């Protein structure tokens, strides 16, 4: 199965103190696993997966080490940023970034990330080859002239090809503890008429993971896309997903209306 | 295990 | 600049009346960060309430999820108050078994 590690930051003024929000939060394959916020009482790294309680001492504290860096270097980033855009002080600005990697089946290396992004939009972001930078706007050109000058990449790519995968795969043999598994759909169709013409039909889908799901209403075969009210997968507050897709109908048709469902972790599409 | 970010904005 | 949050109110398990149950609301697509949540039933305040994240995605538009344990009924009413600053007014989804 493929996977990924991922930490999400964020940093975040708001005005009347001088010092921002910072959080980390790390996740293994879709699943949190770590997390970090500036504005605790005691800011420290903490484990957020069963299997993450495993650690001990050391580890939780050469991350947060590393936390206390990235706040300062956010800090100081927001800052530059603000001068870059002729941002007068006085306002919530908002830096994120997002760095990790994905790797294949067969345990290797993919694809890694490495990209940030300035009040929601899209500022630099680092090349599939993890040698060179695409900036988006000018004010990310000075970002990138600078960053090309002081070799950034390379510490990129390394943590990328080296500390991030040799770091993952151990997280992956501790990591059945839920990482490993899949939980199948279960899907079942709803009702709720009413009205001469209605009936209003329901496919659910749910406790599966991954999220990805692709739920079809049809009849025969010719996919029924028409007012398919289709929701947003959503969590179910367990590490499963849910959804649902309605479609409208001629009250009495309900025989040859069938939404399929697919999935991952299914044997073949369920027919419903 | 977190990355460490180098050269500033 | 401000991306306007989209809701959702529903429950980890297909509900049933007398039936232990955990109250979903999922917040998504906004932006700035801070956002307001509350989880509500028969207009007054359900007093404690779960936050998750404050995570983002791929377009970088953060997402939200509030639970709380509740016992379904057809007696009540059971809602979240959302409050961003993209919207002037508190918007106020209110749960619907059927979706």
């Amino acid at each position: 199965g493929p996977h990924s590690m991922r930490y999400f930051e964020t940093a975040v003024s708001r005005p009347g103190l001088e010092e921002p929000r910072y959080i980390s939060v790390g996740y293994v394959d879709n699943k949190e696993f770590v997390r970090f916020d500036s504005d605790a009482e005691n800011p420290r790294y903490e484990p957020r997966a069963p299997w993450m309680e495993q650690e001990g001492p050391e580890y939780w504290e050469r991350e947060t080490q590393k936390a206390k860096g990235q706040e300062q270097w956010f800090r100081v980033s927001l800052r530059n940023l603000l001068g870059y855009y002729n941002q007068s002080a006085g306002g919530s600005h908002t830096l994120q970034q997002m760095s990790g990697c994905d790797l294949g089946s067969d345990w290797r290396l993919l694809r890694g990330y490495l990209q940030f992004a300035y009040e929601g939009r899209d500022y630099i972001a680092l090349n599939e080859d993890l040698k060179t930078w695409t900036a988006a706007d000018m004010a990310a050109q000075i970002t990138r002239r600078k960053w090309e000058q002081s070799g950034a990449a390379e510490h990129y790519k390394a943590y990328l090809e080296g500390e991030c995968v040799e770091w993952l795969h151990r997280y992956l043999k501790n990591g059945n503890a839920t990482l490993l598994r899949t939980d199948s759909p279960k899907a079942h169709v709803t009702h709720h008429p009413r009205s001469k013409g209605e009936v209003t039909l329901r496919c659910w889908a749910l406790g599966f993971y991954p999220a990805d799901i692709t739920l079809t209403w049809q009849l025969n075969g010719e996919e029924l896309t028409q007012d398919m009210e289709l929701v947003e997968t959503r969590p179910a507050g367990d590490g499963t997903f849910q959804k649902w897709a309605s479609v409208v109908v001629p009250l009495g048709k309900e025989q040859n209306y069938t939404c399929r469902v697919y999935h991952e972790g299914l044997p073949e599409p369920l027919t419903l | 295990a977190s990355n460490e970010n180098m050269e500033t904005m | 600049i401000q991306k306007t949050p989209q809701i959702q109110v529903y429950s980890r398990h297909p509900p049933e009346n007398g039936k232990p149950n955990i109250l979903n609301c999922y917040v998504t697509q906004f932006h700035p960060p801070h956002i307001e949540i509350q989880m509500l039933k028969n207009g007054k305040k359900i007093p404690k309430v779960e936050m998750s994240d404050m995570s983002f995605s791929k377009d970088w538009s953060f997402y939200i999820l509030a639970h709380t344990e509740f016992t379904p009924t057809e007696t009540d009413t059971y809602a979240c108050r959302v409050k961003h600053d993209s919207m002037a007014e508190p918007k106020t989804v209110y749960w619907d078994r059927d979706m």
